[PDB]
């Protein structure tokens, strides 16, 4: 899950799904989107 | 010919079991390009 | 097949971050890593392979990923390196 | 290495089985032709667009005129994102995966239609020419090829 | 004497939950131990901040503190802190006193913080190596057959290079290679004195070898045994060992060993280098059929720790000699690790003597506990030889039995250079008397009379060099 | 005979830079026998 | 002076480079002076010398040194210098109660020749060759205490059975 392969945008997610459908490293993606991964910094919605 | 400076890959053609395993893996068509890259750089690189 | 695969590689998919250590008792502390021609001090971690056969659910998931055809050479290599119940891998130990 | 093939001639039953195997595979030949043309069609398209565009990469790290990411980042028309500078690069897979001439293009297209590492080729040209139109070349190639 | 007695009365606890081990760990800012925060008052005779209240402990990076081996060592060594002080109160002008354990840790007094990555290991230090065993006649055998090409060859090159770091001026070494034909690797053809200059010739030669051919152990070992029976050249007349750097074979080479070393007067240490599946049986057999040891080097991380452990085998005859094999030795002039300048180190091994009252264990008692050492700076020696009662042309100088100068006006606190620096201080400062000043026919005779030891006087005419390297006068 | 030749070919081990396992040297000695047997079977079918 | 360093000049172009080795500026006359045995050199090696790294910070290396001095006790010297299709005659007298020498030769422009420079400075090197030093090594005396091959030794632990 990096700048090339991520679920950030609709077209990025569509490309990721197509890549998994062709079976490239879909298990690696599954592992990389599994668990307690660090979260993207939200620019808006301030919090304490 | 597969023992490079960083080590020989698991998919090599040294022994008969290893050669048959590599051929089976290429037949299943999984990561065959990575074996082809080793087979090219063992015969003299991309030049020859 | 998953039940048979469990009895073959149950608990044997463990490894230390440095190849010197073989069990979890030794795999603790810090060590110097000589990868990519550069030294670095890293902690020792007793990790498990991402896809294993510790129980039947993990065995089923691993066999599904193998059936899809993805990453199965790496799983085969890990299974071949299998040595014993709670020991780190030995290269090409069990090629059968 | 053809010595094991002498068993086929030794046993005529294996000869019959091999004859059946070959006979079942004759009608596929025309399909193979339709494959080759496709491989010829895209390779030429890859020759007019990607030829020589994968020879620079981000290297400058003030660490010995070397280093860089393990999946090396090829340079393009925008430059490196950070304190890296574009420098001459041998090639993605040690200079193997590229569209320099028609043979390299044909090999790359054949590797792509087998769905083995085609995403790496797509991403190599994404950061070397922009990600705007590259998807228009690889998505049909998988769908058609 | 105290370390031997205190260690003998050790109970070897297995858990340190309640009775924690309290110690000061250097290079710091884990269960089973408690740390110490020291005061670190400034004090002269040292370039840093020290503390006389306790002794610091250095544990190398690759060794985990808190394991059973280190924690047991950290207990019985805590009784050395009292003796460390008793020596200092009895002699206020005393420099570092250090006990280098065979475990890998070093406990030194007074306590000072340790000085990128840290690759210090007390067992590799020249003062430890010279007291862990006697001089040797090492002869390295390198297998350069085809099967070692690739990763194994570059591991063998680094393993041999790191093995030469364990040799000193009293040890004599040669490197030979064999692939269906045994030959020397360099321009030597016999055992050389293994000083700084000679060790670089072997390092460059061993870094230029290529792998091709078929292994032949009979021809490789015949050349090795012939090299150790020369006696035409200067040698050590001590431990004669053969180091076989290979990967794996199927030849026991029995007929050679029952021919040359029928009485087993030559040890054979065999190393298996690289990641491979070749049969190690012949390699393991000839290793300990000839009073040797077998080592495995599968990666770079195992190079450093496996090319230093052969000194445990060489120390067995020294331990069995008992109190006869306890003599203080002094090393060559070298730069202190803790930035103290040029120093020399005394050295005395420590023996592990549990159960010697009844003489019943004798199983792990043939290994040494470690090496005790005390540092003497060259400024201490210079204070005992005042030079202001004689003209600037007059001076003192002292000489080693190897010819090196312990004290000389031309000795400088910089490492001696070898070769030309071509780019893309762990070596000692060993400067010869004949290189400190202008060589002469009389100087050689005078120096030779000092090597063996005999008083005398000699006045003569000589041409001497000026302070600035531009003039010469008689 | 063909089965035996297949087994012999299956036991070969390949080493880099002109290196031979001692087992492979012994296997190299069996080739003239197979060559002679195949020459005999070919001669029996060419001229007879 | 005693060492061939320029202390005086006549051209007023050498006076700018005062205190310079004569062989760096007049190699032809300097080399001949060594030959006629008025200046005698021996070289020596400095092992504790810092050097600029070369193509493969700073590191230590051996730099060969050289020094010159009066060889013979003769006072006056006269002779003819030959450099090729030219002839220059020189006369040399040494100042009394001083380490100075006075030389007079014809101008360098008279003889159209230019020999290679004879430089006396810190020149990095690698000698002497250790390949032949070991054939005739310096005298040394090692320890007389040896400990090996004790009959009580165990040596029953290999490196293989334990592992
Ligand atoms: C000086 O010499 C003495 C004796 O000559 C020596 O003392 C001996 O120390 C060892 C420890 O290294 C004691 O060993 C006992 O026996 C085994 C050792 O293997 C331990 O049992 C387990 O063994 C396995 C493998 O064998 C090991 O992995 C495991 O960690 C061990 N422990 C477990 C499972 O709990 C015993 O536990 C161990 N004894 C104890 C109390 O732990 C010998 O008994 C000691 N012998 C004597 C006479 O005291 C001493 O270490 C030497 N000096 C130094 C500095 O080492
Ligand atoms: C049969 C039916 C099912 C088929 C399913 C097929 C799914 C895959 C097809 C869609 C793939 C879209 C690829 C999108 C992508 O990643 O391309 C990037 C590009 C826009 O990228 P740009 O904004 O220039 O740069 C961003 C900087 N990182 O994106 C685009 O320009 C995309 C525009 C699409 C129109
Ligand atoms: C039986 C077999 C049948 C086979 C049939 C095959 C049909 C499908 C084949 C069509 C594939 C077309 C894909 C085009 C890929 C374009 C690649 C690319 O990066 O080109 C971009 C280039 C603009 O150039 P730029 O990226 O700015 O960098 C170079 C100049 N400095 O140029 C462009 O902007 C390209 C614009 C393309 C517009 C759409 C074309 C359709
Ligand atoms: C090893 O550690 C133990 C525990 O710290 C030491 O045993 C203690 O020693 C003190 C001082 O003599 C006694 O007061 C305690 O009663 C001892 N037992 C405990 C604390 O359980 C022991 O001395 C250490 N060994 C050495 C050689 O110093
Ligand atoms: C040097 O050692 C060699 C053996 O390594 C020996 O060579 C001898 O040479 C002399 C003269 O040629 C002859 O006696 C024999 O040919 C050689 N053998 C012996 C036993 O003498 C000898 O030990 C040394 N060479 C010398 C002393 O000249
Ligand atoms: C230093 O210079 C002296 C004198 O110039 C040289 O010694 C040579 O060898 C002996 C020893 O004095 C003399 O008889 C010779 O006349 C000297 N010259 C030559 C050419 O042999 C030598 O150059 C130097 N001495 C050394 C290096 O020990
Ligand atoms: C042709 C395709 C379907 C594969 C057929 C399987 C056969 C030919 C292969 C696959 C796995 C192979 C085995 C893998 C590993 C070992 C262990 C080694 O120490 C001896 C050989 C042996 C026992 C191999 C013999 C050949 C083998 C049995
Ligand atoms: C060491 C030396 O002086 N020359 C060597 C030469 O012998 C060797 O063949 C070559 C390998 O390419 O490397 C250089
Ligand atoms: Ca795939
Ligand atoms: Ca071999």
């Amino acid at each position: 899950i990096n700048r090339h392969n991520n679920f950030r945008s609709f077209f990025g997610s569509l490309m990721l799904l197509f890549r998994s459908a062709t079976g490239e490293a879909w298990q690696e993606i599954m592992l990389s989107c599994l668990g307690e991964k660090g979260c993207e910094p939200d620019t808006t919605a301030p919090s304490g | 010919r597969f023992n490079f400076n960083d080590g020989t890959p698991s998919a090599n053609f040294d022994t008969f079991p290893a050669a048959i395993m590599t051929v089976f893996q290429i037949l299943t068509g999984e990561d065959w390009n990575e074996v082809m890259y080793n087979g090219i750089r063992s015969q003299g690189g991309v030049s020859s | 097949f998953a039940v048979i695969a469990v009895q073959l590689f149950k608990g044997k998919f463990f490894y230390c971050t440095d190849s010197s250590k073989d069990t979890e008792k030794e795999c603790i502390g810090n060590y110097v890593d000589h990868e990519k021609n550069k030294m670095e001090v890293k902690g020792r971690e007793w990790k498990r392979h991402e896809f294993h056969y510790d129980n039947i659910i993990w065995a089923l998931l691993t066999l599904f990923t193998v059936s899809t055809g993805e990453g199965w050479p790496q799983v085969l290599q890990h299974s071949v390196d299998v040595t014993e119940e709670d020991r780190g891998p030995s290269r090409s130990n069990r090629m059968e | 290495v053809l010595r094991p093939l002498k068993l086929v001639s030794g046993i005529p039953s294996l000869q019959i089985v091999l004859k059946s195997i070959m006979k079942a595979m004759v009608p596929l030949l025309q399909i193979g032709l339709l494959l080759f043309f496709a491989i010829l069609m895209f390779a030429i398209i890859g020759l007019e667009f990607y030829s020589g565009k994968l020879h620079r990469a981000c290297f400058m790290n003030n660490s010995g005129i070397l280093e860089g990411f393990d999946p090396p980042h090829p340079c393009g028309v925008q430059g490196c994102p950070a304190g890296y500078e574009c420098k001459d690069w041998i090639g993605p897979n040690d200079g193997i995966t590229q569209f320099d001439n028609i043979l390299f293009a044909v090999l790359t297209v054949f590797q792509c239609i087998t769905m083995e590492g085609w995403t790496t080729v797509l991403y190599n040209t994404n950061d070397a020419l922009g990600a705007t139109w590259n998807w228009l070349y690889f998505i049909p190639l998988i769908i058609i090829g | 004497l105290e370390a031997e007695k205190v260690q003998a009365a050790h109970q070897w606890r297995e858990d340190f939950a309640s009775n924690e081990v309290v110690y000061y760990n250097a290079k710091d800012d884990e269960p089973g131990s408690q740390r110490i925060k020291p005061v670190f008052i400034e004090d002269a005779n040292f370039g840093r901040q020290i503390s006389y209240q306790h002794a610091a402990v250095h544990i190398p990076t690759d060794i985990y503190e808190g394991s059973t081996i280190v924690l047991n060592e950290l207990n019985w060594t805590s009784a050395l802190d009292e003796v460390f002080k008793k020596n200092r109160e009895e002699d206020p002008s005393l420099l570092w006193q250090v006990f280098g354990s065979a475990t890998g840790l070093a406990r030194y007094y007074p306590a000072s913080p340790w000085v990128k990555i840290d690759l210090y290991d007390v067992r590799r230090r020249p003062w430890y190596i010279q007291g862990a065993a006697s001089p040797k006649d090492m002869l390295i055998l390198v297998d350069v057959s085809g099967s070692v090409s690739g990763l194994t060859l570059k591991l063998i090159r680094t393993s041999v290079s790191e093995m030469l770091e364990t040799l000193s001026d009293d040890d004599f070494v040669n490197v030979a290679s064999f692939n269906s034909n045994a030959q020397d690797v360099s321009c030597f053809q016999h055992l050389v004195q293994a000083n700084v200059r000679n060790k670089k010739v072997l390092k460059d030669a061993v870094n230029n070898i290529t792998a091709k051919g078929i292994t032949d152990y009979k021809k490789g070992f015949s050349f090795a045994f012939e090299q150790l029976l020369n006696y035409n050249v200067s040698r050590a007349n001590c431990n004669k060992i053969i180091m076989l750097f290979t990967d794996g074979g199927e030849e026991r080479a029995q007929e050679i060993f029952n021919k040359y070393n029928k009485d087993k007067k030559v040890r054979v240490f065999t190393f298996s280098v690289g990641q491979h599946n070749y049969d190690r049986g012949p390699i393991q057999w000839m290793a300990c059929e000839n009073k040797g040891y077998y080592y495995e080097i599968p990666s770079i991380g195992a190079i450093r720790i496996n090319t230093q452990e052969y000194l445990d085998v060489l120390g067995r005859p020294m331990v069995l000699a008992g109190d006869k094999a306890k003599q203080v030795q002094w090393t060559n002039v070298y730069l202190d690790a803790l930035e103290l300048g040029l120093v020399i180190t005394g050295t005395l091994p420590v023996f592990n003597i549990t159960g010697q009252f009844e003489n019943k264990t004798n199983l792990k008692n043939q290994l040494i506990l470690g090496v005790m050492g005390v540092d003497v700076s060259l400024e201490d020696i210079k204070r005992l030889t005042p030079r202001f009662t004689l003209c600037p042309n007059g001076y003192y100088f002292a000489i080693d039995p190897n010819g090196y100068v312990l004290l000389h006006p031309n000795l400088q606190p910089k490492p001696i250079g070898v070769g030309i620096p071509t780019i893309n201080s762990q070596e000692p400062v060993t400067l010869d008397f004949l290189d400190a000043e202008l060589e002469n026919d009389i100087k050689v005779e005078i120096r030779n009379k000092m090597i063996d030891g005999e008083s005398g006087e000699k006045t003569f005419r000589t041409l001497v060099k000026s302070q600035d390297e531009r003039y010469i006068d008689k | 005979t063909i089965i035996a030749n297949c087994i012999v070919l299956a036991l070969e081990q390949h080493l880099p830079e002109d290196d031979k396992t001692p087992m492979s040297r012994r296997l190299e000695k069996t080739e003239p026998y197979f060559i002679g047997i195949f020459c005999f079977e070919a001669g029996i079918k060419i001229v007879a | 002076d005693d060492g061939g360093f320029l202390l005086m000049a006549n051209h007023d172009d050498y006076t700018n480079q005062i205190g310079r080795f004569f062989g760096e500026i007049d190699p032809s006359l300097m080399r001949h002076l060594v030959n006629i045995s008025v200046y005698a050199f021996n070289k020596s090696y400095d092992y504790q010398s810092v050097c600029e790294p070369g193509a493969a910070s700073k590191q230590s290396c051996i730099t060969e040194q050289t020094q010159y001095f009066f060889d013979n006790d003769s006072k006056s010297f006269s002779g003819v210098l030959d450099c090729g299709n030219c002839s220059r005659i020189f006369h040399g007298e040494k100042l009394m109660n001083t380490n100075l020498i006075f030389i007079m030769v014809e101008s360098k422009g008279t003889c159209p020749c230019d020999t290679r420079l004879l430089i006396q400075a810190e020149q990095t090197s690698d000698g002497p060759n250790p390949c032949d030093m070991v054939k005739q090594p310096r005298y040394r005396k090692g320890p007389d205490v040896c400990f090996d091959n004790n009959v009580l030794e165990d040596y029953t632990d290999c490196g293989g059975v334990s592992g």
